[PDB]
């Protein structure tokens, strides 16, 4: 499934416009927190990315093959960030169950 | 709310021209038709199976249902 | 405050039968009219008809 | 029997997007109606005023107009009376009430004729079928009195004798009353009676469709115009 | 050698009251030149069938 | 008076089509007058060979009729 | 630094007046 | 000296509203449907405006005046012709505002969706009402159905429509009431627009790729002004070529004759839109459960919010539920063809097969479809 | 239907809020039958009856 | 937890409109008047659509409707006779209004 | 008149013109009290209100 997840990921069309799956996932109120979390480099390059996907999609076009972002350089960089704020609202939860 | 607080940009240079120093239409053509066989070459496989087959039931279903007008050769006597 | 609401409660009384009143009155009177009542209730019938037949 | 004869598509002079109907076609296909038609079926939206301008100038529709009676009132003493028609006056209607075009027709209504293009599915060529089409009944099936066969109309028998044949009326102009004829004519006439609006439509159709032509790239040339400045917007991104 | 529409800019386009002064010459010639052209393609696509055409038969 | 209908129709049944439903016509009514007491009536053929018909007039009729 | 900013060629973009940088504008702008 | 744009309060009202209002910049031709919408409703308001003044609401001069109308005003064929095929061109353009919403996530504006839901609600009611206001065969008897449908209802459903024909049928209180009714319901749309447009200018509209386009804006002038004016002159091209080309292909013939209460006509077949509501009743075979599941199959759009278990917003990265989708679109278009077609086989197998595919699409399969999208690109 | 409505806090609040929750939903039947006139249960009150309704 | 009141946005518009205006404390009758105006407007809109919802406009049959709404219809003659006094309370409610205004001085606004 | 006097023209019309016309009343008095409203409410004596406000 290697190659099956890299077909997929060619097919979702996201990579196509440069962006990561983690630049892409919607945002809630826990990634919303989480993208506060994030570091000043990360936060701007996420925003930056965000933006030229926006200029391609008003534009109809998509970056060139080179550019385009592959499956084996996806950092997940907001990731470990939206775990750590799902558990603090677990724990929350928890408490509010107790 | 307004511009001016809605996000936090850093570093991000847009560099744009007049609408009448550029074109309207800039190779409209030649960069248009490679353009929209792009488009229909990525989302044609979503769209295309539904609509063939909703065409093969219309039909089918007018098909059998000229034939389920159509006399029964059953009752020759 | 039993006195005070109990004033209020005597208000708030009259207006829910006053609306009452207003809200069916409006409700009845979209409703079917005198016209529709009479000519509904009697049916002229004959018998001026063949046998086998309808109307 | 539950299955249904669809009329052909017959190649109508107003058949086409931008061609309107033939005038002289709707005179002819309206003598036809006078002569033929109205004696069972009404007209009750068609008058002399919309007659005119169309197929018959204003005196004639004048005189045609006079040489039907019409019934006014109240008198003086307080009764009815018998004027010739005018241009005002819609068109007699053959029966008062529907139930004496029940007892005339022996128990059917004939429609009126003034919504019965845009009423039957088909249309004029559902009109003209139905009065081309009229034949023995197949072996099989008996028709009993007062009804004849006719594949078009649904359920195969109609409460009309073939109203139409060769030489059922006399042309003013002198063209041929073959049965084809007659019923080219009064289907056009009906489809003019149906739509009046028909011609006028048309030529506003014509006028839309070029006035949109010339506005359409123009309009999509300002949105270009005022869109460049994004569509050819460059990003560059200079982290330190 | 100004172009035509540079001289049209030059005259009447600069100005928004010319602009508007001209955008309204302009409707009115507009109007009667294109009810011209489209009564005209009107009638040839269906001459010989209109009252206008089929008038003098009845007229006189 | 010769009928511009009536000539157009017997071009059409001299079509093949037309004639083909036309000998299947005739072949269902021998059927049907064979049979002395049957439920069986047949116009569906009789249907097939009017629109096959009628749908030939509406291709080669107005050009008669002026 | 910001001296190293240098816009992008737009050639495919621009009107066929303004293709060449060695000819001044006010003799084309207006006609456009 | 100060700026009257953001001094005077209309005026600022109308600029923080329409004219400096930050959109995204990526959206598509599908976002100028809601123009399109607010354009086709105020040209519908001034057109049945125009009808009403020359219209008469009685059962014996009803399609008299409504053919008074058409013959004898002077461009009233334009007027009413224009108002059946806009009311055409509503519908189309709601039903594209509607998928809209669904394909690219719209839906999360819970509020925005819900108040779109009671204008959906409400503009139906008023084309049904319309519909029965000229007095036609198929008018008539379609009211009759659509108002014994309504007293499938236990217990209420009797009084409850002997109530709303005023009597015992369809008559002339009915079609008075039905005439107020419809003349004054696209007021209340409007009024329930505005809420609309307020409720989706509290959040900002949405961009195709579902991202905070925060990053990226435009001023809603002049660019969505022009491409607004743009799509206005697209879809008045379409309405007007369907008035002035073919009336009658969107309408129906059976109901340019007068209406019979004895006489019915073998088929009742209403407008589009009333043909697939028709389907998704006449697909299960009992009273109650037809007007339940007609009234779950509009209500379906309000639950949708609740359904949306992925972690991207749009379809746009979406594969698998974009097949999902256009699925639903197909049979979409094939429960309307069957609402326009009779009851026999196929048309009936064809009919449930439509609905309950129709309903486990909207229900399983979709969260179902993001579930495995997520666990496809290691979401979940 | 979520899962932060599960466990004892909420089943207390629950606890305390249904009889409240009860008599809101008795006040709702008795605004019923009075604005309907309900028949079927105005005719078991004991004084009210005698309206005939 | 957040104030529903206002932070909801249709019902931050009514808190700031209506639940929470500053008004002035010492106004005395003559300000009902426009409060007044507003439910008399209301009153027409409702009674008036069941006026014209049993109501034809024709003349050959308005007169006939008009009677047949205060006879026949269930207390449409109510219904008509409310219209008929809610228009005039109305102009009296707007002659008091301009009254107000020209005396206290509001058309400085 | 829609005519030549008052007739069915005119009171057709003038029964379109008659129902609709209050809910533009309505949408003016939404203006009214906007206008109000950013203008702020007056007082019997003239003065400035904004020391005693309930
Ligand atoms: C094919 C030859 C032309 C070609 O290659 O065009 C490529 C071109 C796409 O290439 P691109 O330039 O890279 O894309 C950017 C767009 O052109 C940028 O333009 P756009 O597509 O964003 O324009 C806005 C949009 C706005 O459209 C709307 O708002 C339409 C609203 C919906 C329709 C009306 C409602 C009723 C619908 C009933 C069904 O208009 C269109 O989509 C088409 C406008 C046509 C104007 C008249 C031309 C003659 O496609 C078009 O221009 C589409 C129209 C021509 C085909
Ligand atoms: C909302 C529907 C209201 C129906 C209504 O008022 O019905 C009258 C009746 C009046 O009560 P009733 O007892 O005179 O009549 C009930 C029996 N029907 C309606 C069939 C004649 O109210 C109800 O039925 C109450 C229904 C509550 C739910
Ligand atoms: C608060 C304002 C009204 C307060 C006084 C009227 C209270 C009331 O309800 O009066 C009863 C009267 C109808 O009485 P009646 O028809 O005899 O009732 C028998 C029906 N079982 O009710 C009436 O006559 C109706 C009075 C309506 C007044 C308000 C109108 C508001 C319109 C919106
Ligand atoms: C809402 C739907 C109401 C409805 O369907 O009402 C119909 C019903 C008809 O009843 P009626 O007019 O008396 O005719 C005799 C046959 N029942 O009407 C009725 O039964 C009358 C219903 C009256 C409801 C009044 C509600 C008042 C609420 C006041 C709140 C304070
Ligand atoms: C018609 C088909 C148009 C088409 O080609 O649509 C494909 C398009 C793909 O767009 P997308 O994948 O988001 O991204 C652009 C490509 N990079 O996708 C779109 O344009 C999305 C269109 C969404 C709205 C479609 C509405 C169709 C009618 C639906 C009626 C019923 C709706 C539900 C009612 C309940
Ligand atoms: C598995 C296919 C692989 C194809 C590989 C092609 C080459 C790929 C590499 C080169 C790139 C070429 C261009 C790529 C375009 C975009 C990518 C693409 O088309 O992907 C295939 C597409 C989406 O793939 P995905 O959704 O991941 O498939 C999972 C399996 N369901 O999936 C499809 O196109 C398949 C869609 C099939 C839909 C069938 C629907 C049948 C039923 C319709 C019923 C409609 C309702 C009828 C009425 C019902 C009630 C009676
Ligand atoms: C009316 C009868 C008399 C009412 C009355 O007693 O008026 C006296 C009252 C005094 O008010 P004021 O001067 O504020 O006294 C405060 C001192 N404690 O004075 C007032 O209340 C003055 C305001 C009265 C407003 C209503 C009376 C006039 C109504 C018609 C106005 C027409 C305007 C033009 C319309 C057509 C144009
Ligand atoms: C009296 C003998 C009539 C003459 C002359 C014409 N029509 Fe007729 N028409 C008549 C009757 C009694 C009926 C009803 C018969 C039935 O079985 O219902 C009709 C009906 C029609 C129709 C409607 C058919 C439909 O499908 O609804 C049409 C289109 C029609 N007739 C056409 C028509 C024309 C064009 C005539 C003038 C040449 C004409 N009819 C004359 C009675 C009589
Ligand atoms: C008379 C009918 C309607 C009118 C006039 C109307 C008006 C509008 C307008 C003007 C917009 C802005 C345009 C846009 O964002 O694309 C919009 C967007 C929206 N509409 Fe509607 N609407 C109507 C019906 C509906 C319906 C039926 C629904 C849903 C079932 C709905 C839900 C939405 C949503 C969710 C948005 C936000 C879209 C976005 O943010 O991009 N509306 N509406
Ligand atoms: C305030 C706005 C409106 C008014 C005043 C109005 C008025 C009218 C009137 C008087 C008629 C009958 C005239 C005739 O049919 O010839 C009519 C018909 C109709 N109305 Fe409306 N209407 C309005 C809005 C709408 C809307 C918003 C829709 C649909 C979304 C709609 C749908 C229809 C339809 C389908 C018809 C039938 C047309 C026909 O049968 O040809 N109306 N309207
Ligand atoms: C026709 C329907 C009208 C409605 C529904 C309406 C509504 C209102 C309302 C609700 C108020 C607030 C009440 C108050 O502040 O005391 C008000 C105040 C006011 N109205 Fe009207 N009004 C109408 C007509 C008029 C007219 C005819 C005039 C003057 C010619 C007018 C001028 C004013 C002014 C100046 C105020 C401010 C009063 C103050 O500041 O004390 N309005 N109106
Ligand atoms: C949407 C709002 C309204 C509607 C639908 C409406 C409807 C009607 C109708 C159908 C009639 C004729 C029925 C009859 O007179 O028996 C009528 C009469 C009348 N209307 Fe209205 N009306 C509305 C608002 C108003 C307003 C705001 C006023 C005055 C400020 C007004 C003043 C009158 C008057 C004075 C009559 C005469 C009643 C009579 O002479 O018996 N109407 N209205």
């Amino acid at each position: 499934l290697d190659g099956f997840r890299k077909w997929y990921y060619n097919a979702a069309g996201f990579n196509k416009l440069g962006l990561m799956r983690d630049d892409t996932l919607h945002e809630t109120e826990d990634v919303k927190e989480a993208i506060r979390r994030l570091p000043e480099d990360l936060y701007n390059d996420r925003m930056f990315r965000i933006k030229r996907a926006l200029d391609l999609t008003m534009r109809h076009q998509i970056l060139p093959k080179d550019q385009w972002t592959k499956y084996e350089e996806d950092k997940f960089y907001l990731e470990p960030y939206l775990k750590e704020v799902i558990r603090e609202r677990k724990e929350r939860e928890e408490w509010a169950k107790k | 709310r307004e511009f001016g607080n809605l996000a936090r940009i850093r570093h991000v240079i847009s560099y744009s021209l007049s609408p009448f120093e550029q074109r309207a239409f800039p190779s409209y053509f030649s960069k248009g038709i490679p353009n929209v066989l792009r488009r229909t070459r990525e989302r044609i496989l979503r769209v295309a199976p539904p609509f063939v087959v909703v065409y093969l039931i219309y039909t089918w279903g007018n098909q059998e249902f000229e034939q389920s007008k159509r006399k029964n050769p059953a009752m020759y006597e | 405050k039993g006195f005070s609401y109990l004033v209020t409660a005597t208000t708030t009384v009259g207006v829910a039968y006053a609306a009452k009143n207003v809200v069916s009155q409006f409700v009845s009177s979209m409703s079917a009219s005198a016209d529709v009542l009479a000519m509904s209730k009697i049916e002229i019938k004959l018998s001026d008809i063949p046998e086998g037949k309808n109307m | 029997s539950d299955l249904e004869l669809h009329p052909p598509s017959y190649p109508w002079s107003h058949r086409g997007l931008l061609s309107s109907l033939d005038h002289t076609s709707i005179r002819r296909g309206f003598q036809v109606y006078k002569q033929v038609c109205s004696s069972c079926h009404s007209m009750d939206y068609v008058a002399y005023r919309h007659l005119v301008g169309v197929c018959y100038t204003e005196e004639e529709a004048k005189a045609l107009a006079e040489e039907v009676e019409v019934q006014d009132g109240p008198n003086d003493d307080g009764e009815m009376f018998m004027r010739p028609g005018k241009l005002s006056d819609y068109f007699p209607k053959p029966y008062p009430n529907p139930e004496a075009a029940r007892a005339a027709n022996n128990g059917a209504l004939p429609p009126d004729l003034s919504y019965i293009v845009r009423a039957r599915h088909g249309g004029e060529d559902y009109v003209f079928s139905l009065l081309t089409g009229y034949c023995e009944p197949p072996t099989g099936v008996s028709l009993r009195e007062g009804l004849y066969f006719n594949p078009y109309f649904p359920g195969q028998a109609i409460g009309m004798a073939p109203p139409i044949y060769t030489e059922v009326l006399e042309y003013d102009d002198g063209t041929p009353a073959t049965m084809s004829q007659v019923a080219k004519d009064v289907a056009t006439f009906l489809r003019w009676a149906s739509e009046p609006e028909h011609d006028h439509r048309k030529r506003m159709g014509l006028k839309m469709l070029l006035m949109m032509g010339l506005l359409l790239p123009l309009t999509y040339a300002m949105k270009r115009h005022k869109w460049s400045v994004l569509k050819s917007r460059k990003l560059a991104y200079r982290p330190p | 050698s100004p172009t035509i529409p540079s001289r049209l800019y030059s005259l009447l386009f600069r100005r928004t009251s010319t602009f508007a002064l001209t955008i309204a010459v302009g409707a009115l010639f507009f109007e009667r030149a294109f009810d011209q052209g489209a009564d005209a393609i009107y009638e040839h696509i269906n001459e010989g069938k209109l009252w206008k055409h089929i008038k003098h038969k009845y007229e006189n | 008076l010769v009928d511009p209908l009536t000539t157009v129709r017997e071009h059409c049944e001299q079509l093949e089509k037309c004639v083909k439903a036309r000998e299947r016509l005739e072949l269902c009514d021998n059927r049907v007058s064979s049979r002395s007491q049957t439920e069986e009536d047949c116009t569906e053929e009789l249907f097939d060979f009017l629109h096959a018909r009628d749908h030939c007039v509406a291709h080669k009729l107005f050009k008669n009729l002026k | 630094s910001h001296t190293d900013v240098k816009v992008p060629d737009f050639s495919d973009y621009r009107r066929a007046e303004v293709l060449d940088s060695t000819k001044s504008s006010k003799e084309s702008s207006e006609a456009r | 000296m100060t700026n009257m744009r953001k001094t005077h309060p209309l005026f600022k009202i109308i600029n923080h509203s329409f004219i400096d209002l930050p959109a995204p910049s990526n959206i598509s031709s599908w976002w100028n449907f809601g123009s399109l919408l607010g354009v086709c409703l105020m040209v519908q308001i001034i057109t049945g405006l125009f009808l009403a003044m020359h219209y008469t609401s009685d059962t014996m001069t009803a399609f008299s005046s409504v053919t008074h109308i058409c013959r004898d005003v002077n461009y009233g064929w334009l007027i009413r012709y224009m108002h059946a095929n806009g009311a055409s061109m509503f519908f189309i353009c709601l039903f594209l505002h509607v998928g809209r919403g669904l394909y690219y996530g719209s839906y999360t504006f819970m509020e925005t969706w819900n108040i779109g839901v009671l204008l959906l609600f409400a503009v139906m009611a008023t084309a049904f009402m319309g519909y029965v206001l000229p007095w036609g065969q198929m008018s008539f008897w379609g009211a009759t159905v659509i108002t014994n449908l309504l007293s499938a209802i236990p217990y209420i459903g009797t009084t409850l429509v002997e109530w709303i024909w005023g009597g015992f049928s369809v008559d002339k209180a009915t079609l008075t009431r039905f005439f107020a009714f419809h003349f004054i319901l696209p007021f209340i749309i409007a009024a329930l627009a505005i809420v609309h447009l307020l409720f989706l200018h509290e959040t900002g509209s949405n961009n195709p790729t579902g991202l905070n386009s925060d990053a990226d804006k435009i001023p809603f002038h002049p660019y969505y002004t022009i491409k607004d004016i743009l799509g206005i002159l697209i879809m008045f091209l379409i309405l007007m070529t369907l008035v002035l080309f073919f009336p009658d292909m969107l309408g129906d013939p059976d109901n340019y004759m007068p209406a019979n209460p004895l006489n019915t006509p073998p088929h009742i077949k209403p407008e589009w839109y009333f043909l697939f509501a028709y389907a998704i009743l006449r697909s299960i075979p009992n009273k109650l459960g037809g007007v339940l599941a007609l009234i779950l199959s509009i209500l379906i759009l309000a639950l949708m919010p609740f359904l949306h278990t992925s972690k991207q917003r749009s379809l746009m990265f979406r594969p698998i539920t974009q097949i999902l989708y256009w699925i639903l679109v197909a049979n979409l278009l094939i429960l309307t063809w069957i609402g326009g077609q009779p009851v026999e086989h196929p048309f009936i197998i064809i009919g449930q097969l439509a609905s309950i595919s129709y309903f486990s699409i909207i229900l399983i399969l979709m969260p179902i479809s993001g579930i495995i999208e997520d666990k496809m690109l290691k979401l979940y | 239907m979520l899962s932060r409505f599960l466990g004892p806090r909420y089943r207390e609040l629950a606890r305390n809020w249904i009889p409240t929750a009860g008599m809101w939903g008795t006040v709702g039947a008795v605004g019923l039958v009075w604005a309907t006139d309900w028949r079927l249960i105005l005719d078991w009150v004991p004084y009210i009856n005698g309206k005939f309704k």
